[PDB]
């Protein structure tokens, strides 16, 4: 019933600028709901969420699990093993799902799974590695037949069949390196003579335009097998965060950054106001760091480090001003006494 | 002397030749008079080359005063023979071989810096004997000097009868006037 | 059974 | 009376396409194990194996074989399987799958068919912790598939001798290890023979070329590929057959879109020279048919996110146009 | 630490400590503080075969 | 002794054959004596391009 309009604008609340994949999550997700809906076989396209560190995949499917019906949970690839391993099975993902449907196996076949961190196991070459990759490889060959379709056994609280031929499957994560391979494929002009074009550092194309350019065999070089790919056919990215969103992450979202710490001051007994010309000086430090919008709780926290060390100590501070200059260090943020 | 330069690589680095670490990157050098002990070592390089990766466009650039015509033909069929096209660049000068060889190259990749200078002329030789063998030697350099036009006929594009007209005697060309008269493609002026 | 830890070597 | 191959193989022709080859090995099989359930000289069977690159069309021949065949069919993961007494699994399970489905009667389960895929992930690695999944499980097997008495919980004893196996895998890396037996050359002077990329062989042309020697390599014990002494090999993919398996097959793409938009209040139509584009961009994927199914995702995103806003829209058309992403699908309104 | 199906110590251990000192209380422990000492010696030096698995 | 993950040994098996001289008193053990011999042969070849178990 919901429409993607409905759900993309759920998301948007908490994600900034995430276009495209909003829009594959959308739609998989209400096709999910439409073909729930009917009881010829309708077969489903899982996901695949390439994206840079600090972009909003996690973040995005946990503002999912909150506006979805069916049972979701949210994995990880690194504890999985191949079976016979000291290590989490594959199949636990399953178990995980039925405690959100209060093991209900009808319910949980119903279910969308989100698998993150997945390019951590991804082979570490293009060609088949000559020792048992116990947390690699091993993981993809065991979750193929659970993507495409299998009956797997839970043990409940015998053992529970339950299958996985309707159940979605996201695995996102962030593919580091897949950058310089798309490059290699894309360019193919490399060199040092006249013939050969030589590019500066800047002026060339970026980690978030190559991953658009993005095909299989892209993903074959950087480890992930062939087989797994076609499991996952639909390819959302997620570009770089650039200073206009990382300004808006600061205020527009119901989460943000500036909301908490100004949360924090206030049960404290104080206001914290942010001036808009200090947000857009938070966002270019952010980006010199190339590590998301998580760089910005690193500049705001160094910024206000002093201040919230002295606060509690002071007494009759009702209100905190940060302006530009503070974030350069060349300030010190004004106060406001009762 | 020639500088040794260090490339690096996920294996580890290892200290090249400014001559060779080119090669890597499919450059040939064609500097001097040409003559077979050049020419052999040039034929060698392109073959190696092509052994890599016969889809990838060869680069040999040409600072040569011109040179034997018998090497310069080992250099034109190996260049035809190889199916990876090989770009012809004239740097300097490029004289009746080099000339030879740098129209010899892929049509739409021969490229000539502009203050680059080019030189077309016929074949010289000469022989001292009877007047037997002089008529031999004699066909056979006349039979060179018309199968060299009929290949630069064919490059350029131009006529055989213009040819031999233009090549009866030494003619220079600056880089735009061999574009006209299609020895070249187009000019490398900057990036 | 027995559950396997892979010791990896070099 | 019993079913002939070409029954069999017009069967799986109404859901597979472009595996004649393979089709004619899976039927004569299936038919003659119905033969050896009549005579009840011993007959011997002949194990499969299957070799094809991914989204040919291995386990949909068995999930499409299991449909019109009536003897019990069960489908196995090799990757689930582990060496006897470890915690990941045992081989004789497979059995217990297979009572299952012949309501526990063993003079019937005897008689069935088995199908193991995934059968390249047990291979045998270059390492001296003890391969549980490897080597370990092959060795297991063969007991299985030579025939003996297997002990099963409700315990219960099933001979194998008779049970057919077809194991199927896409086997990858199987074609460079062929391609160094068998294209030789690589030299570097006139005479030589350059690889001349655009005409080395590609997986589909190589695999065809398969020996037991390659499977050695690729990792299996001897004995076990002997033991299954057909080898079935499946082509590529054709860019013909991508276009059928659209329009033909009863599960195809098109029929499951157009099943989705029809529920939703929406008629769906494919132009022919859009599903010859889409059959040609799933080619470079790389994929298989499988990758197919992302083309068709990605010119129909835009669309299906602003379907259900949109009213009184009664058909949607899709033109060549549309999967290379310079026009827009056409909509026609009521 | 090492990587999970490895003979090294789990990373999930660390938590199991926490509990230890919170007497296995998991609400007392979800706001507990944790400090990983040489964090510096799990870090992948440089220009390494990548054929094998950096575990550790 | 090698690093943790590794085929060789791990380094808390120390602890262990002290445990053993100790009857398995670990407040008896936990203050025992050490003595890690052949230390030398725990060195390297300047930092290191590839990890080194031993
Ligand atoms: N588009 C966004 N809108 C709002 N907040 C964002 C956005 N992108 C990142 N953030 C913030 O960054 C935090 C982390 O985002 P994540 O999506 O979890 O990062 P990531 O993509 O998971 O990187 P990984 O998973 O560690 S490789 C979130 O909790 C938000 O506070
Ligand atoms: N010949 C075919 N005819 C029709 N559909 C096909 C064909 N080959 C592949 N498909 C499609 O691909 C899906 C699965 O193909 P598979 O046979 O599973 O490929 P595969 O050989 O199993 O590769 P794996 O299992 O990943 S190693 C089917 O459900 C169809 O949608
Ligand atoms: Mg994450
Ligand atoms: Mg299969």
């Amino acid at each position: 019933l919901p429409t993607p309009h409905e759900i993309r604008n759920h998301l948007d609340d908490y994600v900034i600028g995430q276009e495209q994949a909003k829009k594959v999550l959308a739609v998989a997700v209400y096709n999910h709901y439409k073909r729930l809906r009917n009881g010829v076989e309708l077969g489903k396209s899982n996901i695949l969420l390439i994206g840079p560190t600090g972009s909003g995949k996690t973040l995005l499917a946990e503002t999912l699990a909150r506006l979805l019906d069916v049972p979701f949970t949210m994995a990880d690839a690194t504890t999985l093993t191949e079976a016979g391993y000291v290590g989490e099975d594959v199949e636990n993902i399953i178990q995980k799902l039925l405690q959100k449907s209060d093991y209900d196996v009808q319910k949980a076949q119903r279910g969308i799974v989100y698998i993150d961190e997945i390019d951590k196991i991804s082979r570490k070459s293009d060609n088949p590695s000559i020792t048992r990759d116990v947390s690699g490889e091993g993981v993809q060959q065991a979750l193929l037949k659970l993507i495409e379709g299998t009956v797997a056994a839970v043990p409940p609280q015998e053992f529970l069949q339950v299958d996985t031929s309707k159940i979605l499957f996201i695995c996102g994560g962030a593919f580091a390196g897949l950058d310089k391979v798309i490059s290699h494929r894309v360019e193919t002009g490399s060199g040092i003579g006249f013939g050969a074009t030589v590019k500066a550092k800047s002026d060339k194309a970026s980690e978030g335009e190559l991953l658009a350019q993005v095909e299989p065999e892209d993903l074959i070089k950087f480890g992930l097998i062939p087989e797994f790919i076609g499991r996952l056919p639909v390819v959302a990215t997620l570009n770089e965060l650039s200073e206009e969103a990382l300004i808006q992450i600061l205020k527009e979202p119901k989460n943000a950054l500036t909301k908490q710490y100004q949360a924090l001051f206030n049960l404290e007994g104080v206001d914290l106001e942010f001036r808009d010309e200090a947000l857009d000086a938070i966002a270019k430090k952010a980006m010199a760091r190339k590590t998301g919008a998580r760089g910005l709780r690193s500049i705001v926290e160094a910024a206000l480090l002093d201040t919230m060390y002295d606060l509690p100590s002071m007494e009759d501070v009702e209100k905190v001003v940060i302006d530009e200059s503070v974030i350069d260090g060349q300030s010190e943020p004004l106060l406001i006494y009762g | 002397l020639v500088p040794m330069v260090i490339e690096q690589t996920s294996r580890g680095e290892r200290s090249f030749d400014i001559y060779s670490r080119l090669l890597k990157e499919r450059v040939i050098f064609l500097t001097g008079q040409v003559e077979d002990h050049m020419a052999n070592l040039i034929v060698a390089q392109m073959l190696f080359l092509e052994a890599e990766n016969p889809e990838k466009d060869i680069y040999l650039y040409i600072n040569s005063p011109g040179g034997v015509i018998t090497a310069g033909m080992s250099i034109y069929d190996t260049m035809q023979f190889i199916k990876p096209d090989v770009s012809t660049i004239c740097m300097g000068q490029a004289a009746s071989m080099g000339a030879f060889l740098l129209t010899a190259g892929a049509k739409g990749k021969r490229f000539c810096l502009p203050n680059s200078r080019v030189m077309i002329h016929q074949p010289l030789g000469g022989y001292q004997g009877q007047a037997t063998d002089i008529e031999i030697h004699a066909r056979e350099i006349l039979k060179v000097k018309g199968r060299m036009n009929e290949l630069m006929a064919l490059h350029t594009g131009q006529s055989l009868e213009q040819i031999e007209r233009d090549t009866e005697r030494d003619r220079f060309l600056s880089a735009p006037e061999a574009v006209e008269y299609g020895l070249v493609d187009s000019i490398l002026t900057h990036r | 059974g027995g559950s396997e830890n892979y010791a990896l070597a070099a």
